[PDB]
């Protein structure tokens, strides 16, 4: 559904201690060793949420990265109660 | 508004514009302060050397007692005057390239403060501090300046900085909203400054006979984080402020408390230290610092 | 959109300039399409009379055909056509001085129907009645264009175009908003036109054998308010039109009714009439009125 492209070979390589705070909102290359995994966890990428007050589902809204948009006017019908998740039609991402 | 703040803002400006020295037997008289404006303007750094001496001579000794008895109150009218100072000379430094945060370090103060020695009366005051760095934290990002989406009337504002409190704007780019529900913070246009938590043990020596180190707290800002050493001897120098504890709720003696519905907030507090100017106590560079 | 609406929205606009009407003997021959707009711009008016038979004459009729079949369907395009042609030649009287609604009324069309001569598959087109006036109603403002403030975002949506029934405005004055649940019309940026209802009543000579008499709405819309005095004979030339009713509930016959959830709603109506324009049947006024 998606493609992705990898950036490779940045100028500047900076340290884990000396990110600091300019670097925020910047592509940066550092170096280390990897010590902990967390798994391989499914996480959402097209959120499909239902409207029960509608009668079916509604469409897949982008879930952005930052944080879980909510429902919170039905802009159809304007439904405050459902705005559940159906995760057979959602379609996920992977996530470490 | 206060008529005092303001008078020595303005004094301050017109110390540090007027600053006049013989330097040593060589460079004539040379207005130290002013010449390293531009000195540090070279590598547009953000720090601002004032020596405790060169504040305490002039006024005699008037703006310096000012300054140290009530540094928690004047610290943003000096902040202004230095921009001021810097847009009357100097103004090539100003923007980042919004503006540079520059930082006022003083140093060279008269006396050091044990942690022992540490006094509820002179919170809010400027002193020296010497202990043991025993525990450092990690460098996180800390709120200074903020963007805040306003849940109604939704937009981008930026330049809502951030108090010591979380704080939110009440105005709106529509002004037909006047609502303050959700404000969302965004990542792209915030502005954070560096922060650092180091605890500090008192030193071996200073110990009093059977007792154990008091410890202590000390927080770093600014181009001064991530300068201490584990088990290095350093001086901290910068203003006491206290910080909200939850843990001394249980200990004997009444509390300060707070009524306006209960309208009653539990007061408690401990001491800790907001510091600015820290130091520790190829052959070549060893042989360039050598004399 | 519709290629036969571009069609007949460019050979109107084309024939309000092309069109020229011979003057015989005296005065050649001239642009009588252009002469009605330099009267219309030299006398500030709003509507413009055009003869139904010069449009039967021009392309063997097949155009004018088209327009009275199918009079509401090209009407918009007839109005976007005229606004064209007004800003090629005398766009001066465009705006009102926001913007002047220009109406255009057929006269001297073909037959004349009558009020029992009513039918169903002549809904929406153009033909002419003619009655004697019963009652009429107060001059009252309509929605021509309606604006609202918006419900999140507290903000007015300015000059939106009102159909023959509430609407409410898909976008929003704030992009970011696309909310439309609660608006507030403003008079203020909301457009108007003149409303008032006449009640014909069929003429004595046109009722059959037994029958009582019958009797139509005519809605007048424009400057023809107040033009027909109770207890005349007048001419109507106009569109065909339906209002819905909510009385024929009980009558026999099914009734149409639309199911959508349920989104039922009774599809019952009545015939009315919508008027272009209305026509009747000192001694300087009178003495100029005579041969
Ligand atoms: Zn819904
Ligand atoms: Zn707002
Ligand atoms: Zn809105």
């Amino acid at each position: 559904s998606e493609i992705h492209v990898r950036i490779s070979d940045f100028p500047t390589i900076y340290s884990l201690r000396e990110l600091r705070e300019s670097n925020l909102s910047s592509l940066v290359r550092v170096t280390g060793v990897v010590t902990r995994r967390t798994g391989v966890f499914p996480q959402l990428k097209y959120v499909k949420f239902n409207c029960l007050k509608c009668g079916s589902i509604l469409g897949p809204f982008f879930q952005d990265s930052n944080e879980e948009i909510r429902i919170s006017f039905c802009t159809n019908c304007k439904s405050k109660g459902p705005f559940r998740v159906n995760g057979e039609k959602t379609v996920y991402r992977n996530y470490q | 508004d206060d008529v005092t703040g303001e008078k020595v803002r303005e004094a301050f400006e017109q110390f540090l514009e007027d600053f006049s020295v013989q330097s040593t037997d060589t460079g004539e008289v040379e207005k130290v302060y002013r010449a390293q404006i531009e000195f540090m303007k070279i590598y547009d750094l953000n720090t601002i050397y004032i020596d405790y001496q060169h504040l305490s001579m002039r006024e005699n000794g008037a703006l310096a007692m000012a300054i140290s008895e009530q540094y928690y109150r004047f610290l943003p009218f000096l902040q202004k005057g230095l921009r001021r100072v810097v847009r009357k000379y100097a103004p090539e430094l100003l923007n980042t390239s919004t503006e540079r945060v520059f930082q006022i370090s003083f140093f060279n103060l008269p006396t050091v403060h044990r942690i022992r020695d540490i006094r509820s009366e002179k919170i809010g005051s400027l002193l020296s501090i010497s202990g043991t760095v025993t525990r450092t934290s990690e460098v996180r990002p800390e709120l200074y300046k903020a963007s805040f989406t306003c849940d109604m009337c939704r937009a981008i504002v930026d330049n809502v900085e951030q108090s010591f409190k979380y704080t939110e704007p009440t105005f709106c780019p529509n002004p037909s909203c006047e609502n303050r529900a959700f404000w969302t913070l965004n990542v792209t246009r915030s502005r954070f400054l560096d922060w650092q938590k180091v605890r500090i043990q008192e030193n071996a020596n200073e110990i009093p006979t059977g007792s154990m180190p008091r410890t202590l707290d000390v927080i770093l800002r600014g181009d001064s984080v991530e300068r201490a050493k584990p088990g290095d001897r350093c001086k901290f120098t910068g203003v006491e402020i206290v910080v909200p504890d939850v843990t001394q709720l249980g200990l004997p003696g009444v509390k300060p408390s707070s009524t306006l519905s209960l309208g009653v907030r539990d007061l408690t507090y401990k001491i800790s230290f907001l510091a600015c100017h820290v130091i520790s106590i190829d052959q070549e560079v060893f042989l360039n610092s050598l004399s």
